[PDB]
C-alpha cells in the first residue's frame, strides 16, 4: 500500500462522474 | 408413414440400380432401392425438406462437370435436386429458386444442362443448372495481370439487417481507407456518384464495429493505427441504393484495440489489458465502466459475450478467462481461468 | 503340473508352460486356473511369483 | 538391455537393412526386451550390416539370427524407434563371468 | 547476492518467494519462473534429510478396500483376505482337484464393469494443482466433503438425537435463547417451526427449512 | 555404478542429436539460446505459422520472412540490422 | 544442386554460424565422389551477410566460356575442366561465382522507377534455367514481382573470360517456384492466391542492345525501369483460384450455407456457396394459377429440334 | 506436454542442486519426445528473456 459524464451543453466531456454529480446538486 | 404426395422410378443407367424416390405431405422426401429381380425394397433414404408436401418431377440427361446423370428435383417450401455421384448420394438445394414443376431444355444455343420451370411467384423462366456440390467441390465459388493496390482488412455486418455486409480495405502505401456496402447481394452507390465505395483519407482501420446505440440508426467506429476511435453514421437511401458516410467525431485513446463489440447498447473495447465500456456523446465517446483485468492478461486480442451478462476475454498468450457483469458494482468480475498457456485467435 | 515346471532354469520352459496355461483357461474356464495361481503367490522365491504374474495375465 | 546396465548399443544413424534375431532372442523388442504387439522392423546401421557380424542376433551378439527384429507398439508410440541403431557392441560381464567359472 | 526482500519487490505474489530463493545462480530468473500462473511448487521433502514416505504416518495405513461398486460380485465372502489344510491335504489336492472353489455369476461380472458402472467414477480425483504430501490423508477428505453434502441445518439425525437427548418433535434446546437473541446471521432464509415457521411442521427429525437450458451439442 | 556410467554416456549422445538438453549447470544464458532456436524454427517452419508473422509484419513477399526468421538465429544478427 | 552430366553430384549451400559473434554467410560446395563413396566439402567461401538466394547455372564450357584464367580451356585434365558456376542473390546487386575461385562478377539488380521508401532494397526470390539450342537463359525474379533475364555470353574482346547480363522481363506477382515446359509454357506457384500458366510469346531483350543491358564490365552502373502494365514477352493461359489468405469472413445465409470474403490480391468479394447453382436466362409472365408442366418432342417434325410444351391450370390446359 | 510441464519448470532453476539434477533427467526425456511441441509453453515473457522473439506479440 476518469469516467466522463456529458454537460447538456455538451462541453461536458472533460469533466467526471464526482463533478457531475456534484452538479447535480448546485442544479 | 404418412400419405404419398409424389412418386417417381428412376434407372440408373451407369449403376443399373432401380431407384424410388417418394415425397410426402409433411415435407419429408424418401429413396428406395427397388431389388430387380424380386422385388425388395432396401437401403432407405429419408430427408426433411420443408414445410409444403413434396413434389418430384425428373430430370432426364444433365452434366456434371459444368459424364452423364440423371437428377429428381424435389419442390416443397424450397427446391432441392437430389443426385447420385461415383455412388454417393447427394440432397443439395438450389441457389435461390423456388419452383412448382420443373422440365429439360434443349437449343442449338442452350445445349447442355437446360431447364425451363414454373415459379412459385407465378412467372414461366428457361435457365442453366451448373455446379452440383460433389465431395471434391462442396463450394460454388462465384465472383492482363489483376492486382490492386488496396488490401482487405475486415468485414462487418449489421446488427438488425443480418443481409447487408460492411467490408473495409485499407492501402498497402498512403495510409487510406476504402469502404464497400453490399446490401442483400449487390454493391451500392456512393452517394450520388457513379463509383461503388468511399475512400477515407489519414485513416487505417485497425478493428471496427457497427454498433447501434439507438434502435434507429448505426454507426461505424473505426480504431486507427494512430491511437484514434473515430465515429460514423451509415446512412443507406434504400430506394435510390446508395449509402453515405458521414464523420461525427474523433476520441482519444491510450493503446490500440482489436477486439471490439456491442455489449447491450453500448461499445465495448479493449485497450491493452483494460476493458472499457462506450456510450455515445455527441462530441466524442464516453467512457461508462472501466475494468482492469487480472496480472496476466497482458493483451486482449478477443471477447465475446452471452446475452449480455457474461464476457470471455481472449489473451495473446495465457488463455480464456470468463467475468461476469456486475450492474450495481458496474464492473466485470473474473471467475473462471485455464491450466495451460493458450495463444488465442478466436473464441 | 505346470506349476512345478516353473521352478526350471531354462527359460523355454517357463515360457511355454505360460503360453500352456492360457489354452487350459479357455477351454475350462478363468477361476479355476486363478485359484491355483493366487496361492501359488505366497512362495518365497522370485521365479515361481514372476511366472505366476506372467500368466495370470494371460488369463486376463 | 533394459536389464544388464553394461550393455551399450550403437546409435548410430540407420541404414536400409535390417537386424536379426536368434532362436532364443525370437520376438524380443531390442529397447524394452517385451514379447508382445510388434510394430516396425529394425534397421541396422551400415558397420553393422558388413562381414560376418551381420548374420549374428543384435541383442545377444553370438548367435545367428534368422528372424527380423521388430520394435513393439509402446517404443514406437514414444518415438524409440527413431533414436538409431539398436545393435548391442559389447557383450556385458554376465555373459563373460559365467563363461569363466565353467571353464 | 539480492536480499530477501529486494525480491520480493520483483514479483506478484511475493508470499511464493523464500530465503534459499537469494542462493539460485540466477534469482531473477527463478523468481519470476515462479511467479508464471500455474506454474506448480517443487515437493517440499527436498530440504528434509530423512526419506519420502518413512515418517510415523505410515504406522496407521489401513488394508486396501474395494470399490463399492465390486463388493457386489461378493468375492470377498467368497476368498477371505483379512485374518488351514496340513502339507498331506494340499499333496492330495493336486491329483484330486476341487472344482468350482469360486461361485462368481459371469453375468454380474461383466455387467459390473460394462453395464452397472459404466458411468462410475471414484468419489477423489486430486485437481489440477494438489500435489501429494507426506502426511496428507486423503480418507479425512472424502469423509469431509460428503460430510459437507448429506448433512444440513434443519433436520438432525437419529444418532444425534440419542446423544443429545433431543427426541423428535421436539424443539431443539436453544430454540429459546432464538427467542431472545434472534434468527442466525449466517441463514437469512431459514425458518424455524415455532419462531418463523408453523408449530404443525414439527414434525420428526425436520424442525427447521432453507426456504429462499440445455448445453449445446447435449446427448438425447 | 554401471547405471549411473550409461546415464552419462547416454547425455552425450542425446545432446549431440538434439541440441538443446542441459543438466544443472546450464547457464540461463545457454538454456535461453534453446528456447530462442527452437521457436524461430516453428515459426519458419509451419507454413501457416509463416503466413501470420509475414502478413502482420507488412513484409513484401514470405521468402523475405523465412530468412528474417532463420538469420535471427544468429547472435551477430541485431547488430547487423543496425549497422544500416 | 548443380547439373554436372554423370560426373560427381555436386550442391551448393549458403550456411551462417549459430555462435559465432558476427554474422557472417558462408558459401559451401559439396562433391559425393562416388568412386570413394563419401561427401567432401570443396571449397568455401566468405560472402557479403546480406546473402539470401542460390541458382545454379550450366556447365560453362559447353558455350565457348573459358573457365579458368588461361585463355584457352583445352588442358583437358578432369580437375582443372569441373567447375561449376552459381548465382547468388544479395540486396540490391547478384554475383556470379565460381567454384575455384577464379572469378567473382558483379551485376546490379534494376531498380523500379517510383519506389516506395518504406521497403528499401530488392532480393531476389526465385527462379529458373531454360537452355536454348546454342545459348541459355536465366529468369529471375524479383520481390516486387519484376521478372529479369539472366544470360552469360563468351566476352569477345577481352580474353573469351565470363560475362553476365541482366535485363527486364516482365512483371507478376510473387512466386514460390517457377517451372518452364518443353512447349514452351512457364507455371508460376504463387506466393498468395492464384497459380497461372504462361506462355512464352517473346524471349525478351536481345543481348546486343547496349540501353536496356546491365553488364558485369562495369559493376557500379545502375539502370532504372519503368513495369509494365501489360505483359509483352508473355500471355496468359490459365489460373487457378486459390483463396489464401482468408483473413475474415461472414455467414451470408444458412440455408443454403453461403460465406462472403474478400479475395487478398485483386480485392473482389468472394462468394463460397452450398448449392447448385441456377442462372436464370429468361423470364416470362404467364396466366395465374399453374401447377405442373411438360415437355415432349413434337413428333410432327421429324428430325428438328422443336418440342410441345404442356402447362396446366385447374380448369384449363395450354399446349405450346 | 503443455499441462505436464507445469510441474517442472520451477526445478530448472532451484538453489539446491539435487532438485536440480533430478528435474533436468525428467525435461531431457521431455525434450527428446517434443522439441517442436513444448514451444507454445516456455515461461518465457519479455521482462525474463532478453533476446525473446518480438514476432510472438504481433497481432494479424
Ligand atoms: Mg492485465
Ligand atoms: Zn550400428
Ligand atoms: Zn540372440
Ligand atoms: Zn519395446
Amino acid at each position: 500500500q476518469e469516467l466522463e459524464l456529458e454537460e447538456e451543453d455538451e462541453e461536458g466531456n472533460v469533466m467526471s462522474k464526482k463533478v457531475y454529480d456534484e452538479l447535480k446538486k448546485q442544479g | 408413414s404418412e400419405k404419398i404426395s409424389d412418386m417417381i422410378m428412376v434407372r440408373d443407367s451407369s449403376i443399373g440400380q432401380l431407384n424410388l424416390h417418394v415425397g410426402l405431405e409433411n415435407g419429408v422426401y424418401m429413396k428406395f432401392h427397388i431389388g430387380d429381380v424380386d422385388g425388395s425394397f432396401t437401403d432407405i433414404k429419408r430427408r426433411f425438406l420443408g414445410l409444403k408436401p413434396v413434389s418430384l418431377s425428373y430430370l432426364r440427361e444433365i452434366s456434371v462437370s459444368l459424364k452423364w446423370m440423371s437428377c429428381v428435383v424435389c419442390h416443397s417450401s424450397s427446391t432441392w435436386v437430389s443426385y447420385t455421384w461415383k455412388n454417393v448420394w447427394t440432397i443439395r438445394q438450389l441457389k435461390d429458386q423456388n419452383m412448382l414443376s420443373c422440365s429439360k431444355f434443349v437449343n442449338a444455343d442452350v445445349a447442355i444442362n437446360g431447364v425451363c420451370s414454373i415459379s412459385s411467384s407465378g412467372r414461366l423462366n428457361i435457365g442453366r443448372v451448373s455446379n452440383f456440390p460433389t465431395l471434391d467441390n462442396w463450394f460454388h465459388v462465384h465472383e492482363m495481370l489483376q492486382i490492386s493496390t488496396f488490401r482487405p482488412r475486415t468485414i462487418l455486418s449489421f446488427p438488425n439487417n443480418p443481409k447487408s455486409i460492411l467490408f473495409i480495405d485499407n492501402h498497402s502505401g498512403k495510409k487510406q481507407c476504402r469502404i464497400s456496402l453490399q446490401i442483400d447481394g449487390e454493391c451500392l452507390k456512393f452517394g450520388s456518384s457513379d463509383h461503388l465505395y468511399k475512400i477515407l483519407d489519414d485513416i487505417d482501420c485497425v478493428s471496427a464495429a457497427i454498433i447501434d446505440f439507438t434502435r434507429q440508426a448505426d454507426h461505424l467506429i473505426i480504431c486507427a493505427g494512430d491511437k484514434r476511435l473515430l465515429t460514423y453514421k451509415i446512412l443507406v437511401n434504400k430506394d435510390k441504393l446508395s449509402f453515405d458516410i458521414e464523420l461525427l467525431h474523433q476520441t482519444e485513446i491510450i493503446s490500440p484495440i482489436h477486439a471490439m463489440l456491442k455489449f447491450k447498447n453500448f461499445l465495448l473495447t479493449a485497450m491493452g489489458s483494460t476493458i472499457v465500456l462506450y456510450g455515445l456523446g455527441k462530441k466524442q465517446l464516453l467512457r461508462r465502466s472501466v475494468t482492469q483485468t487480472p496480472v496476466s492478461i497482458t493483451k486482449i486480442v478477443s471477447m465475446h459475450q452471452w446475452n449480455y451478462e457474461r464476457l470471455a476475454v481472449g489473451d495473446i498468450h495465457e488463455s480464456v478467462t470468463l467475468f461476469i457483469w456486475d450492474p450495481a458494482g458496474n464492473v466485470f468480475i473474473p471467475y473462471v481461468d485455464d491450466s495451460v498457456k493458450r495463444h488465442v485467435t478466436v473464441l | 503340473e505346470l506349476l512345478e515346471l516353473l521352478k526350471s532354469t531354462n527359460k523355454e520352459i517357463r515360457r511355454s508352460a505360460n503360453a500352456t496355461f492360457g489354452f487350459i483357461a479357455e477351454a475350462i474356464g478363468p477361476h479355476d486356473v486363478l485359484v491355483a495361481l493366487l496361492n501359488n503367490l505366497k512362495v518365497q522365491e522370485r521365479q515361481l511369483r514372476v511366472c505366476t504374474a506372467v500368466a495370470i495375465g494371460i488369463v486376463a | 538391455s533394459r536389464h544388464q546396465f553394461d550393455l551399450i548399443m550403437c546409435l548410430k544413424q540407420p541404414g536400409v537393412q535390417t537386424g536379426l534375431l536368434c532362436e532364443k532372442c525370437d520376438g524380443k523388442c531390442p529397447i524394452c526386451d517385451s514379447y508382445v504387439r510388434p510394430k516396425r522392423k529394425v534397421r541396422v546401421c551400415e558397420n553393422c550390416s558388413f562381414g560376418k557380424q551381420a548374420k549374428n542376433c543384435i541383442i545377444c551378439n553370438l548367435n545367428v539370427g534368422v528372424n527380423d527384429a521388430f520394435y513393439c507398439w509402446e517404443c514406437c508410440r514414444l518415438g524409440k524407434d527413431k533414436d538409431g541403431c539398436p545393435r548391442i557392441l559389447n557383450l556385458g560381464s554376465n555373459r563373460l563371468d559365467r563363461h569363466f567359472e565353467k571353464k | 547476492k539480492p536480499s530477501l526482500s529486494q525480491l520480493k519487490s520483483q514479483v506478484p505474489y511475493p508470499q511464493i518467494i523464500e530465503w534459499y530463493d537469494c542462493d539460485a545462480r540466477y534469482p531473477g530468473l527463478l523468481a519470476s519462473i515462479k511467479c508464471t500462473k500455474n506454474v506448480i511448487p517443487v515437493p517440499s521433502h527436498w530440504q528434509s534429510k530423512k526419506e519420502y514416505l518413512s515418517g510415523r504416518s505410515l504406522l496407521g495405513k489401513r488394508p486396501f478396500e474395494l470399490p463399492d461398486i465390486i463388493k457386489k460380485t461378493n468375492i470377498e465372502q467368497m476368498r477371505s483376505t483379512l485374518p488351514e489344510k496340513s502339507l498331506k491335504e494340499a499333496s492330495r489336492a493336486r491329483v484330486q482337484p476341487k472344482m468350482g472353489a469360486l461361485d462368481l455369476d459371469y453375468k454380474k461380472l461383466h455387467d459390473v464393469f460394462f453395464k452397472i458402472g459404466a458411468n462410475w467414477k471414484p468419489d477423489h480425483l486430486l485437481c489440477f494443482g494438489d500435489v501429494y504430501y507426506e502426511n496428507r490423508n486423503l480418507f479425512e477428505e472424502t469423509n469431509w466433503k460428503r460430510m459437507v453434502d448429506h448433512k444440513r441445518p434443519g433436520r438432525i439425525s437419529q444418532e444425534l438425537r440419542a446423544i443429545m437427548n433431543l427426541p423428535e418433535g421436539q424443539l431443539p434446546p436453544w430454540c429459546m435463547k432464538m427467542k431472545d437473541i434472534g434468527l442466525p446471521t449466517g441463514y437469512p432464509d431459514l425458518k424455524i417451526a415455532g419462531l418463523n415457521w408453523d408449530i404443525t411442521n414439527l414434525k420428526g427429525d425436520v424442525y427447521g427449512k432453507i426456504i429462499p437450458r440445455n448445453y449445446f451439442g447435449a446427448l438425447i | 555404478m554401471a547405471e549411473k556410467q550409461r546415464q552419462l554416456k547416454l547425455q552425450k549422445i542425446y545432446k549431440q542429436k538434439y541440441i538443446g538438453l542441459g543438466d544443472e549447470s546450464t547457464t540461463r544464458e545457454q538454456w535461453q539460446r534453446n528456447v530462442r532456436n527452437d521457436t524461430l524454427n516453428t515459426l519458419q517452419g509451419h507454413s501457416a505459422s509463416l503466413e501470420y508473422v509475414s502478413l502482420s509484419r507488412g513484409d513484401l513477399s514470405i521468402r523475405d520472412t523465412r530468412i528474417h526468421l532463420l538469420k535471427s538465429m544468429s547472435p551477430g544478427y541485431k547488430a547487423y540490422l543496425r549497422e544500416e | 544442386v548443380v547439373d554436372v552430366n554423370f560426373n560427381n553430384p555436386c550442391f551448393v549451400t549458403l550456411e551462417i554460424d549459430n555462435a559465432a559473434t558476427q554474422l557472417s554467410v558462408h558459401l559451401i560446395f559439396y562433391v559425393l565422389e562416388l568412386g570413394l563413396n563419401h561427401i567432401v566439402k570443396k571449397a568455401d567461401y566468405l560472402v557479403n551477410p546480406s546473402a539470401n538466394f542460390v541458382l545454379s547455372l550450366p556447365d560453362l564450357s559447353r558455350y565457348n566460356i573459358t573457365t579458368s584464367l588461361s585463355d584457352n580451356n583445352y588442358d583437358a585434365d578432369y580437375d582443372t575442366l569441373f567447375n561449376p558456376f552459381v548465382v547468388i542473390g544479395f540486396e540490391n546487386h547478384i554475383l556470379v561465382k565460381d567454384m575455384n575461385g577464379f572469378f567473382s562478377l558483379k551485376v546490379e539488380i534494376p531498380k523500379r522507377s517510383i519506389t516506395n521508401s518504406r521497403h528499401k532494397n530488392v532480393t531476389i526470390i526465385s527462379g529458373i534455367v531454360q537452355k536454348l539450342k546454342n545459348d541459355f537463359f536465366v529468369l529471375l525474379q524479383s520481390n516486387h514481382g519484376d521478372l529479369f533475364k539472366l544470360t552469360v555470353s563468351p566476352d569477345t574482346n577481352d580474353r573469351n573470360r565470363p560475362l553476365v547480363q541482366l535485363s527486364y522481363f516482365d512483371t507478376i506477382q510473387n512466386s514460390h517456384q517457377l517451372h518452364i515446359f518443353k512447349n514452351g509454357y512457364l507455371f508460376a506457384l504463387s506466393e498468395m492466391n492464384n497459380n497461372f500458366l504462361f506462355q512464352f510469346e517473346k524471349l525478351g531483350v536481345e543481348k546486343n542492345d547496349f540501353s536496356n543491358v546491365l553488364t558485369s564490365k562495369d559493376p557500379n552502373k545502375s539502370l532504372v525501369f519503368e513495369p509494365s502494365i501489360k505483359l509483352q514477352n508473355l500471355s496468359i493461359l490459365s489460373q487457378q483460384l486459390n483463396l489464401n489468405p482468408s483473413i475474415k469472413s461472414q455467414i451470408v445465409s444458412d440455408s443454403p450455407l453461403s460465406i462472403a470474403t474478400k479475395h487478398f490480391t485483386n480485392n473482389k468479394i468472394i462468394t463460397l456457396t452450398n448449392a447448385v447453382n441456377y442462372s436464370n436466362l429468361i423470364s416470362t409472365s404467364l396466366p395465374p394459377n399453374a401447377t405442373k408442366l411438360w415437355l415432349i418432342p413434337d413428333p410432327a417434325t421429324t428430325g428438328d429440334n422443336n418440342t410441345l410444351l404442356f402447362i396446366t391450370f385447374p380448369k384449363k390446359t395450354m399446349i405450346l | 506436454p503443455g499441462l505436464f510441464m507445469n510441474y517442472i519448470w520451477a526445478g530448472l532453476f532451484h538453489p539446491a542442486k539435487n532438485v536440480r539434477k533430478a528435474f533436468w533427467r525428467v525435461y531431457n526425456n521431455m525434450y527428446v519426445m517434443y522439441q517442436d511441441a513444448m514451444v507454445p509453453f516456455y515461461p518465457v515473457t519479455p521482462d525474463n528473456n532478453e533476446e525473446y522473439i518480438e514476432e510472438l506479440d504481433l497481432v494479424l
